[PDB]
């Protein structure tokens, strides 16, 4: 396709665009199981370097990336969630349409496991500042993981629950309906 | 009760530059679009810029018709000067209504200024706000429908304090309504009318009903839809 | 001097074929946004059609020139048209007893 | 409050309504036995104590109760059964569908 | 009067609209629940009316 693609374009755009297309073929393949960090961090660096100017690549990249995450081997999938976090803080409101799937991954993969817990407890805050009001539609999907682990975190001093204790402070107005569920566990703890 | 200063007139400095994105913003397809429940994207572009001004006046006439209206479309400083000073000159002690919209016009400056000249390209212009401060020195009201209105209010205090720093030789009786605080930025959820603060100040019932019907997460009366609360 | 060909033959049948047709089987009021000034020129045209009074002629034409001049700015900049506003029965038929057009 | 509901409705009525939605939300998204159980209990306990308040929007209460019966400590199902009993007793002819 | 209605919806979202005079907050007040009941009573009927 390159002679078509190059044949269409002013110079600047076709550098990252051909970079994206070049990587995306590998992104669509099991050889990614070796080059994962490289391809993923390359994307991250490219989106970072562009802001407004990588929104245009969401329609290819994001659904591919979700398929990658849900296929990926756990010991490195753990790492992918950090990368998705940073992709979200570049992308902001334009993340909207995928959010159902993104929340589903966080539904599927949350258990007693420390590294998944800590990475996802971070990941949330990026979703929150992107979805500063909107997030409410999804909060009820996540209350059922939060309430359990808030009162069963096995770690010394319930430490990821101490991180959640800060994280909760972000939610502000969009928490408003559910305070009645969420308050009493905090009162037991103090 | 003594005092019966009524209103003079509404400025309606309806700064929109219809269709021209103020380069600050990036939209998305699910976009907040409606203003005074008209969509310009699906209408005659440069024509429809008049229609909205008359519509907004007719809404204000429900709340009081015994005072006047100038429909002021992307006005440059000279146009602003003509509009505000002519109306103020007709009655000095009486309340003027300053009303604005910050569309097709970038975010307000640190020093309370605007972005319109001969509808060229969202062109930066000083708003003469510290002169407006004596045009509105006698009683008036202000409405600021824009992405950082609390900044306009704060900077209005800094200019009013600069007026004090002359007056040392009515600091602000006049009313002000700010569509958000300085730090905030307006919402972009397509289920919202875009002129939300005005839409509330002008048509509270439509807002309340259209807010209401979305809010809860089980509809204890289930038959209701948007379609019925129109009717 | 070939008067009939323009005013009589086109202009009253024109306005009659706004008044039934797009004043009903299209969105009456906004089609009537032109129609309501075309109407006031149409009155003067209808006066002239039967009268032969050359004042009714110049009235009919000057009024028509004014609404023509409104229309002259808008024919250049209509582009994409909502299909039920194109006709309120159009758009609304679905999944027919018809194969696709020939 | 269930009792006084007939005397001074202006304070009492709305307050009660807020409780109702909060309790249906709890019944919808609780993961815990203890809270699910207490939810159903408090609902059932309220209905007959101020019956005039439930007549106007029974049907989503009932739909929720059916869905709790439909799929699982049996105490939660016991409280929901007791609640159907009270609800039908209050409702009268309205009940016929389910 | 409409400004109080604005305070409610705006705090639903991420807005905190502000006034020339130094007003105290209102969004919480019990009388709002009297409004919301009155609307529900009304719109129970409208699906037939």
């Amino acid at each position: 396709e390159m002679l078509v693609n190059m044949g269409n374009l002013p110079l600047d755009e076709f550098y990252p665009a051909v970079s994206m297309v070049a990587l995306m073929r590998i992104f669509r393949d099991q050889s990614l199981s070796h080059h994962h960090t490289m391809v993923v961090q390359a994307i991250t660096f490219i989106f970072k370097s562009l802001g407004l100017k990588c929104v245009q690549f969401l329609p290819q990249v994001m659904p591919t990336f979700l398929n990658v995450i849900r296929v990926c081997d756990g010991a490195i999938r753990e790492f992918l969630f950090q990368q998705l976090g940073m992709l979200v803080s570049f992308v902001k409101s334009h993340i909207r349409p995928y959010m159902d799937e993104i929340v589903t991954l966080m539904r599927e993969f949350w258990v007693m496991n420390t590294s998944i817990q800590s990475t996802i407890i971070l990941l949330i805050e990026q979703i929150v500042v992107a979805l500063g009001g909107e997030f409410k539609l999804y909060l009820p999907q996540l209350i059922p993981h939060m309430l359990r682990v808030f009162m069963h975190d096995n770690s010394p001093g319930r430490i990821v629950s101490i991180k959640l204790l800060a994280a909760i402070q972000l939610f502000g107005a969009n928490l408003d309906d559910y305070l009645h569920l969420l308050l009493p566990p905090i009162v037991k703890l103090f | 009760m003594k005092d019966r200063m009524k209103t003079v007139s509404v400025a309606l400095v309806l700064c929109l530059n219809v269709g021209v994105d103020p380069p600050d913003v990036v939209k998305t397809t699910p976009c907040a679009r409606l203003e005074c429940w008209i969509d310009p994207l699906s209408m005659g572009p440069q024509k429809a810029l008049e229609t909205i001004g008359a519509n907004l006046q007719k809404q204000y006439e429900n709340w009081q018709p015994r005072a006047r209206y100038k429909q002021s479309l992307d006005p440059t400083v000279d146009e602003v000067k003509k509009l505000c000073t002519s109306l103020r000159r007709n009655a000095k002690e009486e309340r003027v209504l300053f009303h604005y919209n910050g569309h097709g016009v970038p975010r307000p400056t640190v020093n309370g200024e605007v972005w319109v000249f001969n509808k060229n390209y969202t062109q930066y212009i000083p708003l003469s706000i510290y002169d407006l401060q004596t045009w509105m020195g006698s009683p008036s009201i202000f409405v600021y429908d824009c992405s950082n209105a609390g900044l306009i209010v704060k900077s209005f205090k800094q200019f009013a304090l600069q007026r004090e720093q002359e007056l040392e030789v009515s600091m602000k009786n006049c009313i002000q309504l700010a569509a958000c605080e300085a730090t905030e930025l307006l919402p972009m959820i397509p289920d919202l009318p875009a002129d939300l603060f005005t839409s509330c100040l002008t048509t509270p019932i439509k807002i309340a009903l259209r807010w209401f019907c979305m809010q809860k997460c089980v509809s204890l009366v289930p038959g209701v839809t948007l379609d019925l609360i129109e009717k | 001097e070939r008067n009939v060909k323009g005013m009589f033959e086109v202009l009253e049948p024109l306005h009659a074929m706004m008044e039934r047709g797009p004043q009903t089987l299209k969105e009456t009021s906004f089609n009537q946004a032109y129609g309501r000034d075309l109407m006031e020129a149409q009155e003067w045209c209808r006066k002239y059609m039967k009268s032969g009074n050359v004042k009714d002629l110049t009235q009919a034409w000057d009024l028509y020139y004014h609404v023509f001049r409104r229309i002259s700015k808008q024919l250049p900049q209509l582009t994409s048209l909502e299909l039920q506003y194109v006709s309120p029965k159009l758009l609304m038929c679905r999944d027919l007893e018809l194969a696709v057009p020939g | 409050v269930g009792r006084l509901s007939s005397m001074n409705p202006a304070f009492v009525m709305p307050f009660l309504r807020k409780m109702l939605i909060q309790i249906l939300t709890e019944l919808e998204h609780s993961g815990i036995g203890r809270i699910k159980e207490q939810s159903a209990r408090m609902l059932g306990h309220l209905v007959s104590n101020a019956p005039r308040l439930i007549r106007p929007y029974m049907e989503p209460i009932l739909k929720a109760l059916i869905l709790k019966l439909k799929d699982p400590n049996p105490g939660v199902i016991n409280n929901v059964l007791a609640t159907i009993g009270e609800l039908a007793q209050v409702s009268g002819l309205e009940m016929r569908k389910w | 009067r409409n400004f109080l209605l604005a305070e409610r919806i705006m705090r639903s979202y991420n807005c905190t609209p502000v006034s020339s005079p130094r007003l105290p907050p209102t969004y919480m007040h019990a009388m709002w629940q009297a409004w919301d009941l009155a609307v529900d009573i009304c719109l129970s009927q409208l699906p037939t009316i």
